[PDB]
């Protein structure tokens, strides 16, 4: 019968679709990263 | 402290009241507390 449809059930997804942005570390690659460093000051020496 | 008195003889005896008391000490809760950033967790030397 087509009272079938009374009974309807629908689907809620699990997969979250985020709203269009940017996922960061763009910039990484592009410029001399140091990991792992420590202090409130990191120094870079230079040669001439 | 008691005492001895004296009396004449075939009276009745009459106490020297010694006396009672209750010193009570009172309970009291003392907290000694720091916080410790985790910001601070790279930027310092020593564990704090």
């Amino acid at each position: 019968s087509l009272a079938l449809s009374q009974i309807e059930i629908q689907q809620f997804l699990s997969e979250a679709h985020a709203e269009f942005q940017s996922e960061g570390f763009l910039l990484q690659g592009a410029v001399r990263t140091k990991s792992g460093t420590k202090g409130s000051i990191v120094h870079f020496p230079v040669f001439g | 402290e008691g005492m001895a008195n004296q009396k004449a003889p075939q009276d009745d005896i009459t106490p020297m009241n010694v006396s009672n008391r209750d010193a009570e000490a009172v309970i009291e809760d003392w907290y000694a507390s720091e916080y410790a950033d985790r910001s601070f967790q790279n930027k310092l030397a020593v564990n704090a």
